[PDB]
């Protein structure tokens, strides 16, 4: 009934579309690829929660209010630890790619109460395939423009993360459109156009799901995104990178990178962002070459009997049958697979909260040592430098885990090890600040940290205009009261005139 | 066996709707396993290798179609 | 046509020429020379891996070269076990063929008196001779002095061997352990009808476990018990030891202690080799992958026929990792090695850091205990709490340090347990500083290695020297021992 | 047989005794245990060294 | 019937991308990662017999 042998070359299906070279509109792909598109449209589901993750974009610091405002597993100290940084205004749980621009244009991290957002146009970098036109139009001077300059120049649905981000619109071959990832690949001597399929099935995600920074004015092209990958992928490697690259002139930190100076402790801080790629790469699955697409774009046979890659990028745990996992772990029940995920997650999340607590206490200790009025130790200045270095290191280490979206599952041993080290660093900050003050600050550090430094549940750009709200917590004294101002921007809609 | 197996496989490929996971039944797990023993008795003769693990492939896992290898080494879109 | 499958696969059945009570290893050698040849490989005591291996170096010694010390050692073990027999000698575990030889050389047992000062329960996991001895003395065996049986055993013919795990007549697998049988009964399990996959871990779970000995008011004096009633994790065992015990100290009433640390005056628990409890819910254990699967892997060494390896040693000694490579046939041996080390490197570093904070916790509690300044109003209740956290902190790092895989059996449980250990130890320091209104702060400033130096040398002989007992400030919490000649040298009495 | 179970030629040029299972020797000497082979090596070397 | 020995044993033949004068070890690693990974085991310098 059938005759020729299977080929072993696993030739991928080949396409030739009616789309032009530079097509970026998502709707233009719908006519030729209705199955992948309908799967893409599944990213709209924003109601389902898992144990630690899911698609409801709740406030990550809020363990007080119910969904969709808060959640039982939230990190109560985030606004405290990000004081003086835009993340103290709003920071929500990530959801489907189809909402990327909508969520970008409603976030309070970007100033909507002035013309200028106060953030570089680099912020659009991992939001839209429009980046290609925009960089072609402005080049090197694109990055340092204000973010609000492009606010009205995008289609929020047709130009979100979509087909042109990862696919050549003519041949549909996997493509890397990312500038900073290409810069990294070229630095490793790789040709971005000629990477093996198994590499590309993780690299398309590594365009965005990574730790990054923006260049300072004397570091190269101003505000250009860079992946701090030259020393290796681990927290210790990135931290070392940030010791050698940067532009601080502050005594004890000369030439290190800083995202902000925490106004309470006066520590120059690094911010970490969602390093899925760096965490995955040397975890038990990534080291074994099991890619993002193996678990997040699993083969589905929904229409006809023809399998396509799922393009619903979400939590694998949403599936009661755990089908993605059982393509390999066919000998395990869905129930067993979930329990082994939670084995990691519960421990990771519990240790995270404890790391954040000692981090808060290290900021408080350094703040008190800074303001200390009694007799200071003879090596005070040197001890305060060291103490702030430990605050900074300790916080980057927990942020590295905190920001990463699998709650330890992508790399269990790295997550727990990084959280354990974090705690060591923050504790040493506390120890050094005590020493600097001959233990004179000890009595101020005695209780539970939750009553010494209360969690900051509420903070936004509107409330920081209110001078009576700004007396509501001890750490607010270190922030300016913002000028009274009407909202300029409502999403894409301009409310006041330029 | 061949006729019954062929009948249901033809039905599933034509009038059935196979899922995202294709897995073997108890019937085929038991015939595959008996065939492991048919060709590999002599390796195993002095040892209780049938007693701990239900199937030979509980230890020789990749004889089950290299299931632990990344998807791209095995699979493409239809 | 016909099959030429003339030889059919059948589970082997044995009927030996041995009596139902045979326990001499040499008696099995004629019946089973292949498995016996395998068992003799345990005599190899020259080969190290990265973190483990079969050279019995001193575990606290990172100063001297092999076989005295090693590059990966825990410098603070004598400090942390001050006033306990482990402060005298504690070596890396080696092959089963050496179990009695090593038992009889160890300084943990007193060899400068007739009495060893340890119970006969110490023989429990060293010899199949335990079956005769218990038959003979019943409940009264356990509370006997260890040295009573010191010259009543053959180091070689009576070490851990065939009758430990095998019925001599049928060769079926057996649990001979008293405390493991006690645990199984307590779970409604028949030790004679256990499924095979469970047996292939339980045979090792007779000995590679955490245990304690009954106090006089706890049941049969000095009988061994596995503290497994609350569960297998460190927090479970900790909780078990809160409920079962005999302490009368204020704040610790009815809790278990193995000793009280003489510097900090903390009631301490000692952990020992918890491989079974660590393994059982790690990624391999929970997936039904067993001690025998990795450590007694099939080896095609009889022409090309499998036998079960009876060389119980590091799986990393085989550069080709053959034990792992049926399950992981897609991975190279060196890939598998790099993944073991990914865990082990991080576990070990974290451990040394957990032990350092523990030493500082003991030192802070010591300072607060002896404090002459103005104390907090809640001083007494704060010192109880600080001691509770020293105790819990130490038990957590010890549960990991004592376990022989350096985190590989259960990477997440090990790393998490050490992360928690740090927390408890640091909290002891916090409470000890609050109790003294930060008056001890000045005394806790340095690197802990400078304010409390690691104790490299300590043995029963040196504790006799009054001038050596001045060489460390922690030695003042220990008595100088009476001048005494060695009584025992191995199995010989000295004249 | 380290690429799945396919042969490659070992390019690890070292002592054959590093393998406790002596697999270089056990195709030609399949009737002998690794232990036996090792003792025959040492039978020569020990007299040679002394 | 037919044989199912569809894969026939042949002595490997090789045609690489390298030049006639290539001497760098690192150059061989892309074309032969298995033998190269084997060659790397020679870095082990801790084991005695
Ligand atoms: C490669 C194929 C992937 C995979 C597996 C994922 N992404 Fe992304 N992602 C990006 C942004 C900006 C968001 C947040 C959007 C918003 O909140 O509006 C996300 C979100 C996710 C999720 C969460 C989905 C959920 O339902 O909770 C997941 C599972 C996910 N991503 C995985 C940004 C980008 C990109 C920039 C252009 C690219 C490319 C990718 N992601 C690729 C991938
Ligand atoms: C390649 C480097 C990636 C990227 C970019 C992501 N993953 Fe995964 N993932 C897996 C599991 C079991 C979880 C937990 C989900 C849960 O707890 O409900 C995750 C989580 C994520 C997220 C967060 C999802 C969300 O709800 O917002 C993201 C953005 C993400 N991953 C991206 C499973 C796997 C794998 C299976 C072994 C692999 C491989 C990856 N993930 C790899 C990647
Ligand atoms: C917009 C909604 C689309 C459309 C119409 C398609 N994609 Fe993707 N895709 C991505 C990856 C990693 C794969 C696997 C490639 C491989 O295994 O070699 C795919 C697969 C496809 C195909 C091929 C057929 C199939 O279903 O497997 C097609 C036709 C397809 N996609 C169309 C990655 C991404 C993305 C990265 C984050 C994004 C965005 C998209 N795909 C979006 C779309
Ligand atoms: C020609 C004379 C040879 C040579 C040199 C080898 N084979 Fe075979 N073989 C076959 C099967 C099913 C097995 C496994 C049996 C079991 O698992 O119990 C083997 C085994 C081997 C080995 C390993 C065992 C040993 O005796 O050393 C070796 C080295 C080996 N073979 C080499 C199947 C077949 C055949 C199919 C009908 C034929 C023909 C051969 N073998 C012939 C040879
Ligand atoms: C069920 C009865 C079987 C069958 C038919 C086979 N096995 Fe196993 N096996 C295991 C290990 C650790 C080895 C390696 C031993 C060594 O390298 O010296 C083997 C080996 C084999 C072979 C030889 C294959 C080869 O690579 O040359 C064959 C044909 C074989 N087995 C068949 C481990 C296990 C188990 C784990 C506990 C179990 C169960 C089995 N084997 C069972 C069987
Ligand atoms: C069942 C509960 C057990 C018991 C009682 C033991 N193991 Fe293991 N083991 C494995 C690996 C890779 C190591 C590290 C080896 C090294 O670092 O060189 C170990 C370690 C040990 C030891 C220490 C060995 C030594 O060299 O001294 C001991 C005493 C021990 N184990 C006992 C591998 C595995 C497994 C594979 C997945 C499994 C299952 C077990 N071990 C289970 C057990
Ligand atoms: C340096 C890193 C390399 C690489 C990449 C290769 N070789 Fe060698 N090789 C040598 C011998 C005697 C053989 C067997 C030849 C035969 O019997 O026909 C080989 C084999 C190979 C192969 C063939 C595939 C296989 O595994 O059999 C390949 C692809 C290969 N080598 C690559 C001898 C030597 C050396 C002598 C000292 C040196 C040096 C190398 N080889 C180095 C390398
Ligand atoms: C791997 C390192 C080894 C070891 C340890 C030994 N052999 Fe061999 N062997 C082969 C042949 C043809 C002979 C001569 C006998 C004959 O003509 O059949 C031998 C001999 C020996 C001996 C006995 C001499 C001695 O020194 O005591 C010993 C102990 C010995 N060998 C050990 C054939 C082969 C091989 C085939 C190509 C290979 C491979 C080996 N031998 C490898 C080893
Ligand atoms: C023996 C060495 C096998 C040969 C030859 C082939 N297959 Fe196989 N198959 C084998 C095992 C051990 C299993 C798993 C059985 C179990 O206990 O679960 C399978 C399974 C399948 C499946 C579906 C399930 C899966 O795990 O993928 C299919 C569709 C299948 N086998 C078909 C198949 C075909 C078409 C083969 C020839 C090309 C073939 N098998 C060879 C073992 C063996
Ligand atoms: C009590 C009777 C035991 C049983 C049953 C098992 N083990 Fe053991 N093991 C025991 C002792 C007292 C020692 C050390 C003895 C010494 O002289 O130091 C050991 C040692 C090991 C080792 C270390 C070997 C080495 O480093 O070379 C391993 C790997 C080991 N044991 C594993 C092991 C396994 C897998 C068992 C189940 C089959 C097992 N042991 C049973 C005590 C006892
Ligand atoms: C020496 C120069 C060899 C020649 C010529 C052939 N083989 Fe071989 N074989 C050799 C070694 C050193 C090994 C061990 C591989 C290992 O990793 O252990 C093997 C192995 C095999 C096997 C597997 C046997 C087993 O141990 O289960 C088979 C089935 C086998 N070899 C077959 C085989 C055939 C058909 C050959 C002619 C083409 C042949 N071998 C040549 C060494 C040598
Ligand atoms: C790629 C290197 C990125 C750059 C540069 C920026 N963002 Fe981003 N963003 C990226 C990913 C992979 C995700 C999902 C993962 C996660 O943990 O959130 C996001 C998410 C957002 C969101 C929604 C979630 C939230 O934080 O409320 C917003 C509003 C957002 N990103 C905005 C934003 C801004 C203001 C940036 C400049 C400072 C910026 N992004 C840069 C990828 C990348
Ligand atoms: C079958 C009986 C196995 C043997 C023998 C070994 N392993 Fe294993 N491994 C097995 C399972 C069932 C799993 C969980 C994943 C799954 O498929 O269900 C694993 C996992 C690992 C991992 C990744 C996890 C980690 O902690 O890093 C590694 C690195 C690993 N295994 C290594 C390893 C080694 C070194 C072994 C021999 C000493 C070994 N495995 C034996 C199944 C089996
Ligand atoms: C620590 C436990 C233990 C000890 C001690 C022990 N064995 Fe085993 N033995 C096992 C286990 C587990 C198996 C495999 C059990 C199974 O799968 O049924 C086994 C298997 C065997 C077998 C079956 C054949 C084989 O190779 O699998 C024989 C025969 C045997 N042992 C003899 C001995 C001899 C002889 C000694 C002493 C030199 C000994 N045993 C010591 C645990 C042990
Ligand atoms: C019309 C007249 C009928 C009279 C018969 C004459 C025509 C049929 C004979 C065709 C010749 C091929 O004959 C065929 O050879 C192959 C070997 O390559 C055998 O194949 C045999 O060995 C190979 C291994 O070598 C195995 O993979 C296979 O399972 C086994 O059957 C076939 O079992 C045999 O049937
Ligand atoms: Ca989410
Ligand atoms: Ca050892
Ligand atoms: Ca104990």
């Amino acid at each position: 009934a059938g005759c020729s042998d299977v080929s072993t070359e696993l030739k991928t299906p080949v396409y030739k579309t009616k789309l032009t070279a530079e097509e970026i509109r998502n709707s233009a792909f719908k006519p030729e690829f209705p199955k992948q598109y309908a799967s893409y449209e599944r990213n709209d589901e924003t109601t389902v929660m898992t144990e630690y993750k899911g698609s409801v974009p709740f406030n990550k610091n809020d363990n007080v209010n119910p969904l969709p405002e808060g959640y039982r597993h939230a990190q109560p100290y985030l606004k405290n630890l990000w004081l003086g940084y835009p993340f103290m205004y709003e920071y929500r749980e990530a959801r489907g790619h189809t909402y990327a621009i909508q969520d970008f244009l409603h976030i309070d991290r970007i100033n909507r109460y002035a013309e200028k957002g106060g953030l570089p146009a680099t912020c659009w970098n991992c939001k839209t395939p429009k980046m290609m036109e925009w960089v072609k139009e402005s080049g090197d001077g694109f990055w340092a423009k204000d973010v609000n300059e492009f606010r009205d120049k995008i289609d929020m649905k047709d130009h979100t993360i979509g087909c042109a981000t990862c696919h050549d619109p003519q041949t549909m071959e996997l493509r890397i459109t990312s500038v900073p990832l290409t810069d990294y690949l070229v630095s490793q001597g790789k040709d971005p156009k000629k990477l093996p399929r198994n590499e590309m099935r993780a690299l398309v995600c590594g365009q965005c799901h990574v730790e990054y920074y923006f260049n300072g004015p004397t570091m190269g092209v101003n505000k250009k995104p860079v992946f701090p990958w030259a020393e290796g992928f681990d927290p210790a490697d990135m931290y070392r990178y940030y010791d050698k690259h940067g532009d601080l002139q502050v005594k004890g930190f000369e030439g290190k990178f800083a995202d902000w100076t925490h106004p309470a402790s006066k520590t120059p801080m690094i911010k970490a962002q969602h390093p899925e790629y760096e965490t995955w790469i040397n975890g038990t699955h990534g080291a074994a070459g099991v890619t993002c697409a193996d678990c997040h774009m699993s083969y589905t046979r929904s229409d006809d009997k023809k399998k396509i890659s799922s393009h619903w990028w979400t939590s694998p745990m949403k599936d009661p049958e755990m089908r993605a996992c059982r393509q390999c772990h066919s000998d395990k029940t869905p129930d067993y697979l979930k329990s082994r995920v939670l084995f990691t997650q519960k421990r990771t999340f519990d240790l995270l909260l404890a790391a954040q607590e000692v981090s808060v206490k290290a900021h408080e200790a350094v703040r008190l040592a800074n303001e200390y009025q009694g007799a200071k130790a003879a090596g005070y200045d040197d001890l305060m430098i060291q103490a702030r270095e430990m605050v900074r290191k300790g916080q980057f280490f927990w942020d590295y885990v905190s920001a990463e979206n699998s709650v330890g599952f992508h790399n269990p041993a790295k997550a727990l090890d990084t959280l354990a080290q974090s705690q060591q660093f923050s504790q040493k900050a506390i120890d050094l600040a005590m020493e600097a003050t001959q233990y004179g600050i000890g009595k101020d550090l005695s209780g539970d940290i939750k009553t010494i430094v209360p969690p900051i549940l509420k903070m936004n750009r509107k409330l920081q205009q209110d001078p009576e709200f700004m007396k509501t917590h001890k750490w607010f004294q270190y922030l300016p009261v913002l000028p009274k101002a009407d909202q300029v921007w409502d999403g894409q809609k301009r409310l006041v005139s330029a | 066996f061949k006729a019954i197996a062929g009948a249901r496989d033809v039905y599933m490929n034509t009038l059935g709707h196979p899922g995202d996971l294709i897995l073997a039944g108890m019937e085929t797990k038991e015939v595959v396993n008996a065939n492991c023993k048919a060709c590999h008795t002599m390796t195993n003769v002095e040892v209780a290798s049938m007693e701990a693990k239900k199937y030979c492939t509980d230890c020789h896992r990749n004889v089950q179609h290299m299931r632990m290898k990344p998807i791209s080494t095995r699979e493409v879109a239809d």
